[PDB]
RNA sequence: CACAUGUUCC
RNA sequence: AAAUUCUUGGACCGGCGCAAGACGGACCAGAGCGAAAGCAUUUGCCAAGAAUGUUUUCAUUAAUCAAGAACGAAAGUCGGAGGUUCGAAGACGAUCAGAUACCGUCGUAGUUCCGACCAUAAACGAUGCCGACUGGCGAUGCGGCGGCGUUAUUCCCAUGACCCGCCGGGCAGCUUCCGGGAAACCAAAGUCUUUGGGUUCCGGGGGGAGUAUGGUUGCAAAGCUGAAACUUAAAGGAAUUGA
């Protein structure tokens, strides 16, 4: 039977979509279908910000962040725990979950 | 809904009830026709004079001035070219494609638009055959079509 | 294309039936259609009719009542004769106490048992009740 | 809801309906009696004209082609008129 | 502008006098009566020059056409490959006038 | 005969004496009879137009270019083949320029050779069909052509 | 078997009737 | 290239910005709008680097300079505000000659 | 009539040289025998003579082309581009 | 990093 | 996890360059275009196209179509060019009872460009094409219309960028007892036992079998049409509960 109706994918009057690959496995996945994760973080979180600071020599430097646009595939994602599988009524929601931390 | 392509839009012109002549037109039928023949003198297919006669001298429609149509006019005085409008520009666009087809032949997208034409060039074709506003044996033929502009 | 016009006024109609509209639009205005729906006004099965002349083909509002169960339309228009006019109305009308086929004779156009008063037969157009 | 006054519709939907999707066809188009600045003589010009017009005695421009209505020149007098 | 021109040779075909070929056209250039002249881009050079060098003298304005003399007989409504074409009377054309 | 590029007759003006030089050229493809060929540092770059490589611009199709200055053309010169100019050096004046081989050469700035390709290519992409067309190809260069392993 | 692989063995085994009628010819 | 033979490569990027009041997610451009954006956005480098030579260009990478002014230039046809100049790299230096240096260097 | 199904000029070779050796050879074989439209008269008089020759039967004028073709596709390609960079040193 | 398979009736 | 592999003959790594061939990230979206396949660096040229606007022209010229014809992913074939990366086959090192697989190092064909074949895909929206009607809701693409106002050229009208609405269709989404369906679900999969708007293609339990034979195309691979003998009482679809 059909389980989504867009397909697990967003692709709806184009019919064909570039392949990407993927950052776990080289699966070929469609733009579209694939999970994209952007995350936004620093190159140190916790313990090697601190001792940094005092030894860096300019004073009152902020760090640079570092931005990777992540591709995830189906199997890759729900593997890694990015994704997880839901109720046939918690599918159709598509909204993300909540940002605090 | 267009016979050779998926669009189905709806615009085009929607004429006034009415049929009487304008109250701010103070030109005559023989003064519009006069111009008619003006316009049709100097070269113009009657889409045109149409077009520019509601713009500059304020016509709402010929029909409605004059007893007759664009066309008819100039088929009465014999100003009327020899093949019809509609069938000339499909030539001419035609010509155009398989000019282009020319140098471009790796145009397959070229090349499939060129066979619409043909294939709308031929409905004109048959129709105006049925009219008999075209000789019975008249063909389009691609090669000696370039003569035509 | 539309192919044919008292097909698609019937519909329309059938439609705004089912939903219990108190009146309806149709797009054509036809001479057949003017007559189909003056056969329906006499037994009172549809509120009063108006069309709009305009200078192309014309629009006709009808007014609804609640009387209506499901006007149909027959294509192609079959000729009927006078012997198997009861067979068509056996399977296509409900009941024999109600129900009515509208089809085109010489003499005009006119519901089955005016067809038969008059004894002329046709092609059929549609039926209704 | 089911009831409406498709015999009397009502001034301000009508105009609001597409063109051909009014219960009688009427064009939103008009014409203007145009005076440009340059000339005193009064033309009659097409809202929707999309060619070029010219004054008497190649004056001035006086409207320009565009998508909809023509982009009338600045600081013609324009009155819309009705038949 | 191009298909312009091709408007308005085809305009001077129906209506307008005309004289076509390099002979025939070299006389009317003489005797005064051609106002333009047509010449295709792969006419010879020395025909290019003593056209040119001839409506000189006769103040007679040239117009260099575009392309070759093969496309030039089909802009002309014609089957047959013109280099030199000269306009005896426009008639009801635009063409000396651009 | 025995070579496949054609070669082409042009006539010179002798700066000193009174005297018309004839030349025997190899044609690059597109030269026709009459027409001006220019010989020297300031010529023009276009298709049969022989003037020193250190002028050329970078990637210039050139053939019968000279391995030294002076010896009137000996490389590149075959029906079909030609030469490219890979990098110029002001300095030294050197040039680097590759040949049909695909082997890249450093030659020197002062020499010349004509812009083009050679007439007469795609000679080998025709098959020899019968012993005949061989037997009479090699008849007019020398014999070496019956060879028994 | 999945639906492919003996599709694939019908062609390779069509292949060889075409062989083996070949020869006879 | 520059008054003497510094022939550079310069490389700008920019950004539509979404308006204050803007209420529109997507705040994107037209297609012909990028092309006349991207043709003023072009001929501000030559009209910077052909009228002198590398002292004073290299004054004008300190700062924003070239960047700004393709900002304001730019805001009639979309309003981008998030504009700098991101490469510029060398092709072609002519010879060096030590005197050229040294004013170069005080 | 057609005479022959899918052989042409290659049919003088009779059952000679293989299907795909005079395959080969008929597209070659035809394109060296036809004739090409003249760049300086228009009338299509270019007629092979010998090897990377063309002569025009109008204008008495001999111009230097390919083996087989009038024009070979990779002399083309060096016309626009040595054309390319005429105009690129001068401006 | 491997976890291959275990005749039939209710 | 190791090994196959390179390495004092200097591997790996850093810097400056050079050359080659691929590819076009982030911008990139339930966005746009195209009949479909499909289409993403800048710019120029050529021809084409939908929608909008139109008081412009003709006046039924229209809808679906067997025969026929054009295009047609990838893989494959034939000639050349080039072959960076990846990579069928194959070689080697691991794992296992065995790997002839999954893993790793190489790597032919191929993957890249041009000229010809090939006409097959889960070529899917698993939903033929034309016409009408049947609830709303917020978006989005284009074009047009109207309107307070903020902001640029600056010197504002008008044009740009926003904001508030309306119109046509363009891809969609949300929502509900319209209605339908075996249900999943569907603004079409509704307007159907109250059964008829028009026109093509196609199916009759499951295998045999897309097989044999015959015909036809193709260089080949294979493409199109296409059985019977015989065997079988189920196969299958949606949904519920356990395991
Ligand atoms: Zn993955
Ligand atoms: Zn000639």
């Amino acid at each position: 039977t059909k389980k989504r109706r867009n397909n697990g994918r967003a692709k709806k009057g184009r019919g064909h979509v570039q392949p990407i690959r993927c950052t776990n496995c080289a699966r070929c996945v469609p733009k579209d279908k694939a999970i994209k994760k952007f995350v936004i973080r620093n190159i140190v979180e916790a313990a090697a910000v601190r001792d940094i600071s005092e030894a860096s020599v300019f004073d009152a430097y902020v760090l640079p962040k570092l931005y990777v646009k992540l591709h995830y595939c189906v199997s890759c994602a729900i593997h890694s725990k990015v994704v997880r599988n839901r109720s046939r009524e918690a599918r159709k929601d598509r909204t993300p979950p909540p940002r605090f931390r | 809904g267009r016979m050779h392509a998926p669009g189905k839009g709806l615009s085009q012109s929607a004429l006034p009830y009415r049929r009487s002549v304008p109250t701010w037109l103070k030109l005559t039928s023989d003064d519009v026709k006069e111009q008619i023949y003006k316009l049709a003198k100097k070269g113009l297919t009657p889409s045109q004079i149409g077009v520019i006669l509601r713009d500059s001298h304020g016509v709402a429609q010929v029909r409605f001035v004059t007893g007759n149509k664009i066309l008819r006019i100039l088929k009465s005085k014999g100003l009327a070219p020899d093949l019809p409008e509609d069938l000339y520009h499909l030539i001419k666009k035609a010509v155009a494609v398989r000019k282009h087809l020319e140098r471009n032949r790796k145009d397959k997208d070229a090349k499939f638009r060129l066979i619409l034409i043909e294939s709308r060039i031929h409905r004109l074709a048959r129709y105006y055959k049925t009219k008999r506003v075209l000789p019975p044996n008249w063909k389009y033929e691609s090669s000696t079509a370039s003569a035509l502009v | 294309v539309r192919m044919n016009v008292l097909a698609d006024a019937l519909k329309s109609i059938n439609n705004a039936e089912k939903r219990g509209k108190r009146q309806v639009l149709i797009r054509p205005c036809s001479k057949v259609i003017v007559r189909f729906l003056t056969v329906m006004m006499k037994h009172g099965y549809i509120g009063e009719f108006e069309i709009i002349d305009d200078h192309r083909a014309g629009k006709i509002v009808v007014n609804l009542t609640g009387r209506l169960n499901k006007c149909g339309v027959i294509s192609p228009r079959f000729d009927v004769q006078l012997k198997d006019l009861e067979k068509w109305q056996n399977n296509l009308l409900p009941s024999r106490q109600f129900g009515f086929i509208v089809l085109t004779t010489s003499a005009g156009i006119m519901d089955h048992e005016e067809a038969r008063r008059k004894h002329t037969g046709g092609k059929i157009l549609g039926f209704f009740f | 809801p089911l009831a409406k006054d498709l015999l009397h519709p009502s001034p301000e939907e009508e105009k609001r309906k597409h063109k051909k999707k009014r219960l009688v066809q009427s064009p939103n188009s008009y014409f203007m009696d145009v005076k440009c600045p340059g000339c005193y003589k009064i033309t009659t010009v097409f809202s929707h004209a999309q060619t070029v017009v010219l004054c008497v005695g190649c004056s001035t421009v006086l409207c320009q082609p565009t998508g909809g209505k023509a982009r009338l020149t600045e600081g013609c007098s324009f009155r819309r008129k009705q038949h | 502008s191009l298909e312009s021109i091709n408007s308005r040779l085809q305009l001077v075909m129906k209506s307008g006098k005309y004289v076509l070929g390099y002979k025939q056209s070299l006389k009317m250039i003489r005797q005064g009566k051609a106002k333009l002249v047509i010449l295709a881009n792969n006419c010879p050079a020395l025909r290019k020059s003593e056209i040119e060098y001839y409506a000189m003298l006769a103040k007679t304005g040239v117009h260099h056409y575009s392309g070759n003399n093969i496309e030039l007989g089909t802009a002309c409504g014609k089957y047959y490959r013109v280099c030199t074409l000269s306009i005896i009377d426009p008639g009801d054309s635009d063409i000396i006038r651009s | 005969p025995g070579r496949g590029a054609p070669l082409a007759k042009v006539v010179f003006r002798d700066p000193y004496r009174f005297k018309k030089r004839t030349e025997l050229f190899i044609a690059a493809e597109g030269i026709h009879t009459g027409q001006f060929v220019y010989c020297g540092k300031k010529a023009q770059l276009n298709i049969g137009n022989v003037l020193p490589v250190g002028t050329m611009p970078e990637g210039t199709i050139v053939c019968c270019l000279e391995e030294k200055p002076g010896d009137r053309g000996k490389l590149a010169r075959a029906s079909g083949n030609y030469a490219t100019v890979i990098s110029h050096n002001p300095e030294t004046k050197k040039t680097r320029v590759k040949l049909p081989s695909g082997s890249k050469k450093v030659i020197s700035s002062a020499n010349r050779a004509v812009v083009g390709v050679v007439a007469g290519g795609g000679r080998i992409d025709k098959p020899i069909l019968k012993a005949g067309r061989a037997y009479h190809k090699y008849k007019a260069k020398r014999n070496c052509w019956p060879r028994v392993r | 078997m999945r639906a492919k692989w003996r599709k694939k063995r019908m062609r390779r085994l069509k292949r060889k009737r075409r062989k083996m009628r070949q020869r006879s010819k | 290239k520059t008054t003497d033979g510094y022939l550079l490569r310069l490389f700008c990027v920019g950004f539509t910005k979404k308006r204050n009041n803007q209420i529109r997610k997507t705040s994107y451009a037209q297609h012909q709008q990028v092309r006349q954006i991207r043709k003023k956005m072009m001929e501000i480098m030559t009209r910077e680097v052909q009228t002198n030579d590398l002292k004073e260009v290299v004054n004008k990478l300190i700062p924003d300079s070239i960047g700004k002014d393709i900002e304001k230039a730019c805001q009639s046809i979309y309003p981008l505000h998030d504009v700098f100049v991101r490469k510029v790299k060398m092709l072609k230096k002519p010879k060096f000659e030590l005197g050229k240096l040294m004013e170069l260097h005080g | 009539a057609k005479r022959t199904k899918k052989v042409g000029i290659v049919g003088k070779y009779g059952t000679r040289y293989g299907a795909s050796l005079r395959k080969m050879v008929k597209k070659i074989e035809i394109s060296q025998h036809a004739k090409y439209t003249c760049s300086f008269c228009g009338k299509t008089k270019m007629k092979r003579r010998a090897v990377g020759i063309w002569h025009c039967g109008s204008c008495m004028k001999t111009v230097a082309g390919g083996a087989w073709t009038y024009n070979t596709t990779s002399a083309v390609t060096v016309k626009s581009a040595i054309r390319r960079l005429k105009e690129l040193k001068d401006q």
